[PDB]
């Protein structure tokens, strides 16, 4: 088939997932500044429980990534069915049993495996996955930052009260996160991480609505999710320079034969305005 | 073979020049060497490659890269123009170096665009740029979409900004914003160094620039007076690449290096060493 199966994940404000409505199509959303929202049927599962069945339902996806889909495929003229990734993860390296050799999971896995063509979700390109997929010039550039209550002072990963913690002024990322193994990787944040793993929360949610209830003072995390945050809750801001740049990609198999202008697309994007519009659109307020 | 030849271009932080020290005819400490073709007089185009000594940003980007992909390299200062632009169908610059096969790759303050990327090859991108903002603090600019930038004859007096020319900043308002261009054109800056002189003493209202030089200058800048507009507002957001001639068989391991550099926090290394400011907003 010339469908290319694009796999997503559920990642506010770059995809948001809900369900139909009771003749099974999409809510009619709109902006304020006019423009409906563009929705898209993604068929996965939407139960996440440990050991459940996956049972495939067709669910509305919106947000950055589709609007930024359904530009390329009219642009590069291909169509396209979305799903979410089946074990809802965007893709680690996990041991077999009796094998030291490491297996993906998540939407690298599917990608690797054939059930997907296209990565479009907001996909921290690295190392690791370049040794194996094809990542774009990035889609958006983004980093981490902190975030605070409106009026507290941080400049940043090398402010005083971060660099020499006490239970003054707590501060945290969410356990097992991307942010948690950056913290534990570099040696020279051993003694933030040591306060950080004593702290830490289950969720981004969690984390954040205790900086909103004072009990967590800083949470560190995406800075794309924590511009977002602060664009809808006025009580909350980011702090500091951004630290640890990163960049989001699309990602393809080494084969593809789309991914050259799938690149040039993302620049063409970024240079005629398009990507500041979704920016203003989805991650602003 | 594994000796490669290599184009670079002055732009600090990014690419500092010095003289060689006079003693020794060695360069030392962070640099490396660097040669520049000089004309003798005008009236042959005779000339000397001078020995000098690079370093900065970009240089130590080099330095690992040639490490950690293991080759050597002979380093020199583009003479034919700047970063990159087509004249009559013809690249100049770094870009043009490494389209017409004088330089394996192009190091520098080198920003991917798509039109580049049509007659080289970029690596991933090893710093964060675009286009922004640059003003005297108290000015009033929304972005590139503001209109005092859009329809400047829709304000008396007009407002005065205006970029250093054939660059990709020039190339993209050109592109997109055919009356703000021609309209800016009178204001173009022989250089970033005139350009902050004019906006500090009010001869000009706004620097439209590379975003990650804009930035650099922003926080070092002498009672932090010069600011960039917004909560670092960069439109068009890219990256600075090391250039490749297409297929080149080097652009593979280059991109792992990279990033793997950033993985390993020697990209927050070279940030401390090179990018740091005592100005911040
Ligand atoms: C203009 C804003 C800011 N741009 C920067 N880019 N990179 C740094 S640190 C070096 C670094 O992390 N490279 C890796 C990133 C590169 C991009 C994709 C993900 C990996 S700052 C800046 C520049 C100059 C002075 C002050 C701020
Ligand atoms: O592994 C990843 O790609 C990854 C991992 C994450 O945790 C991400 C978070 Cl919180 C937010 C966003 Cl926008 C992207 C994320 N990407
Ligand atoms: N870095 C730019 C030059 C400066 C600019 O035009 O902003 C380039 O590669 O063209």
């Amino acid at each position: 088939s010339t469908r290319l199966k694009i796999v997503t994940i559920h990642q506010e404000p770059f995809v948001y997932v809900k369900p139909t409505m009771s003749d099974g199509t999409c809510k009619e959303e709109f902006t304020v500044n006019g423009d409906p929202v563009k929705k898209v049927i993604c068929t996965g599962p939407n139960d996440t429980s440990p050991g459940s069945p996956r049972h495939t339902v067709p669910q509305c996806c919106y947000g950055f990534c589709i609007d930024l889909l359904i530009k390329l495929a009219r642009t590069m003229n291909f169509t396209y069915e979305v799903h979410l990734v089946a074990d809802g993860k965007f893709g680690t390296q996990e041991r077999v049993n009796n094998s030291n050799k490491k297996e993906w999971n998540g939407m690298m896995g599917e990608l690797l495996s054939g059930q997907a063509d296209m990565i479009v979700a907001p996909l921290t390109i690295n190392n690791e996955r370049a040794q194996y997929i094809e990542f774009s010039k990035p889609f958006k550039y983004q980093g981490l930052t902190i975030l605070v209550k409106k009026g507290t002072r941080i400049t940043g990963i090398n402010d005083p009260r971060l660099r020499n913690p006490s239970d003054k002024f707590i501060y945290a990322t969410v356990k097992q996160s991307s942010v948690d193994i950056y913290f534990r990787r570099q040696v020279e944040l051993s003694t933030m991480y040591r306060h950080m793993e004593k702290h830490n929360y289950e969720s981004a949610a969690e984390a954040i609505q205790a900086v909103r209830d004072n009990k967590l003072h800083a949470f560190i995390w995406d800075s794309a999710v924590l511009e977002f945050e602060a664009s809808q809750k006025c009580d909350l801001v980011t702090t500091g320079e951004l630290f640890f740049r990163s960049g989001f990609g699309i990602g393809m198999r080494k084969d593809s034969p789309w991914k050259q202008n799938v690149s040039l697309s993302i620049l063409k994007s970024h240079e005629n305005g398009f990507m500041e519009d979704l920016d203003k659109t989805w991650v602003r307020y | 073979d594994n000796h490669l030849s290599i184009v670079t271009l002055e732009e600090a932080p990014f690419v500092i020049v010095e003289d060689i020290d006079p003693l020794t005819e060695t360069c030392v400490r962070n640099t490396v060497p660097c040669r520049k073709f000089v004309k003798i007089n005008n009236s042959t185009n005779e000339g000397m490659n001078v020995k000098k000594c690079c370093k900065g940003f970009c240089i130590d980007i080099l330095k690992k890269l040639s490490r950690t992909v293991k080759f050597t390299y002979d380093l020199y200062l583009v003479t034919n123009g700047k970063h990159g632009k087509k004249v009559n169908n013809v690249w100049n610059g770094m870009i043009g170096e490494v389209v017409y096969q004088r330089a394996v790759m192009a190091v520098g303050s080198l920003t991917i665009n798509e039109e580049r990327s049509e007659v080289v090859d970029f690596s991933v991108p090893f710093v964060e740029t675009g286009i922004s903002v640059m003003v005297s603090r108290g000015t009033q600019v929304t972005g590139l979409s503001d209109k005092k930038f859009q329809r400047p004859h829709d304000y008396s007096p007009p407002f005065r900004f205006g970029t250093v020319p054939n660059g990709s900043t020039e190339r993209n308002i050109r592109n997109n914003y055919p009356y703000m261009h021609q309209y800016m054109t009178r204001f173009n800056q022989r250089g970033v160094e005139d350009a902050l002189v004019s906006l500090k003493t009010g001869k000009l209202d706004a620097f439209i620039y590379d975003a990650a030089v804009l930035n650099y200058k922003a926080g070092r800048d002498e009672g932090c007076k010069l600011v960039t507009i917004g909560s670092g507002y960069i439109f068009a957001t890219t990256g600075y690449g090391i250039a490749l001639q297409k297929g080149s068989p080097w652009k593979r391991q280059i991109d792992l290096a990279l990033l793997q550099f950033v993985g390993d926090g020697e990209m927050e290394e070279l940030e401390t060493l090179w990018l740091t400011g005592i100005c911040h907003n």
